[PDB]
């Protein structure tokens, strides 16, 4: 969609590729099969930590 | 078709590369397309062609397909030190080798002129020989191509430096009378531009300045289109250089102010138009834009290289795309 296309262009212009623009952690959890990974509060917290700008 | 290029007869993101949707590695043929629109009328096919610092040889390929020469002397900076272990690779333009001219050379078919192109790289084994700033490189290049043997010389040395003046007097020595030089100048250091224009004007006639419609809209790039003056009574190159220093440090630049104003007036509008074109191409993502330019590339032997670098599938839905990384990241 043109909105995420625009925000990806903006992100690339400064010279970085932020992962959150293409797909969000809630989308990752929703669109992926349920597994033991990404099931515990600590596991979800560290997934979001590794999922953001880091 | 991009016909926003203009001729003057005398720290930013590389967004402009989106308008270059064809070609493995370098794509300077896009900057060459605007040059062809003015050099195709005249005759440069006869005589040899010389390409200084051509690198990937993309411009060389696309010039060769439509403007074919008998002998072609590739030249770019390369040392054997960076070869992969147990390999003895010569400097070979990886874009020119897969192009139409070399593919037709290797299998023996004649070119458009009926004479099979003879492609000899200027390489005997010395790294200083590929570096034009050394005097040995100048002497060897002049030796092999032979003085008064070629008609077109394509110098694309990026931005006077020793290598530029060395490339200049390589051409002056080797061009046939009436031959053509295309030079990759740069307008932003205007003092260097005035120096270059004066020294070239001493021994070239019909000096034309052309800004490529496909060049970057921020680099003030100019492709000099000049012809070697017939019957050149110039004493030598050093006199031209020294005298150019005088004019540069004693009087106004040879470029008229009206031409500078014209260049700036056309440059601002060309940059704005090209920026809008790039912005529209990125946003709308219309599949078919400027088909003639890419058709020229296809005739030259260029192919879309995204097929091999991007082997990923083409999902028909955005939900499936997101789902694909939902699997990838979680796995």
């Amino acid at each position: 969609p043109t909105q995420t296309r625009l925000t990806l262009r903006q992100s690339i212009e400064l010279g970085e590729f932020r992962l959150r623009d293409v797909i969000t952690p809630m989308e990752i959890l929703k669109l992926s099969p349920n597994r033991k990974y990404l099931k515990s509060a600590l596991n979800q917290s560290t997934f979001n930590h590794l999922m953001g700008e880091t | 078709l991009t016909e926003f290029d203009f001729i003057l007869n005398l720290p930013q993101p590389p967004l402009h590369h989106v308008l270059r949707p064809l070609g493995l590695s370098s794509t300077s043929w896009y900057k060459t397309i605007s040059v062809l629109n003015y050099i195709s009328h005249m005759k440069i096919s006869d005589g040899a062609h010389l390409y200084l610092a051509e690198g990937s040889g993309a411009s060389m390929s696309l010039i060769e397909t439509f403007l074919p020469g008998e002998t072609i002397w590739y030249n770019s900076l390369f040392n054997s030190g960076e070869n992969p272990p147990q390999r003895n690779f010569a400097p070979l333009p990886t874009q020119f080798i897969e192009s139409v001219p070399y593919r037709l050379i290797q299998a023996g078919i004649a070119a458009g002129n009926g004479i099979v192109q003879s492609f000899y790289p200027l390489w005997n084994g010395n790294s200083d020989i590929t570096d034009l700033s050394t005097k040995t490189s100048v002497e060897y290049i002049i030796h092999k191509v032979g003085a008064d043997t070629c008609a077109l010389v394509h110098v694309d040395l990026e931005g006077l430096e020793r290598a530029q003046v060395h490339a200049l007097l390589i051409t002056v020595t080797v061009l046939k009378p009436g031959g053509l030089l295309i030079l990759k100048a740069s307008w932003e250091p205007f003092n260097r531009f005035s120096f270059l224009l004066t020294v070239l004007w001493q021994f070239f006639s019909t000096i034309r300045i052309l800004r490529s419609s496909y060049s970057d809209p921020n680099n003030h790039e100019v492709y000099i289109i000049a012809t070697l003056a017939v019957d050149p009574t110039t004493s030598s190159f050093t006199t031209a250089l020294n005298r150019a220093r005088t004019l540069n440090e004693q009087g106004f630049s040879l470029i008229p102010p009206e031409l500078v104003s014209e260049y700036w007036r056309k440059r601002v509008e060309q940059g704005q138009i090209i920026q809008d074109c790039i912005d529209k191409v990125i946003s709308e993502c219309v599949r078919d834009q400027y088909l003639a330019d890419n058709n020229i590339i296809l005739q030259a032997g260029g192919t879309p290289s995204t097929r091999k670098w991007l082997d990923l599938p083409d999902y028909s839905s955005f939900n499936e795309l997101q789902s694909e990384m939902a699997r990838l990241i979680t796995i």
